[PDB]
């Protein structure tokens, strides 16, 4: 409900050193292929940080219904940008419930 | 082992084959069935079937 | 044995470290690819080497 957000801008991003920094399967993109990051070049980035839960990783896309997508998180229908997920049991998890 | 999810190692095994042009040596369990001619029939010669 | 973030590298028209460098495909591959976890198999609490 109150996800943070870093403009990106006046420097050379590397799209490969992104795969070191988390353990996530798939860097999904929509509008642009992720193995083609490091050639073509934008004019901002922004980077949209939050935690969900598993049910929901799906609607983190364009055109989509549901709890997030509709109250929390919207992305716009001609979204162009990378989705990444991954799971964070053993830092975001504790025995008595995160609050 | 204390790695996420997505460093865990991975075995990969790739089945490479190709299409016939030469004649076939593996081929998979199916029964042949004897020849006739001269006839409407269907036919399955190799894997193409008409 | 490759880890989990190249597993979709072995796939034709990939770029990468692994499609690039150590195992490519071709454009007009026909086949299947499978693979599965090892981590009880190919992993150390001292470190694979
Ligand atoms: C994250 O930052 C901390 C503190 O700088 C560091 O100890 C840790 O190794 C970093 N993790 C990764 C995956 O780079």
């Amino acid at each position: 409900y109150a996800w943070n957000r870093k403009r990106i801008s006046n420097c050379v991003a590397d799209y490969s050193v992104i795969y070191n920094f988390a353990p996530f399967f798939a860097f999904k993109c929509y509008g642009v292929s992720p193995t083609k990051l490091n050639d073509l070049c934008f004019t901002n980035v922004y980077a949209d940080s939050f935690v969900i839960r598993g049910n929901e990783v799906s609607q983190i896309a364009p055109g989509q219904t549901g709890n997030i997508a509709d109250y929390n998180y919207k992305l716009p229908d001609d979204f162009t940008g990378c989705v990444i997920a991954w799971n964070s049991n053993k830092l975001d998890s504790k025995p008595s419930g995160n609050y | 082992p204390t790695y996420g999810v997505g460093h865990q190692p991975y075995r990969v095994v790739v089945l490479s084959f190709e299409l016939l042009h030469a004649p076939a040596t593996v081929c998979g369990p199916k029964k042949s069935t004897n020849l006739v001619k001269n006839k409407c029939v269907n036919f399955n010669f190799n894997g193409l079937t008409g």
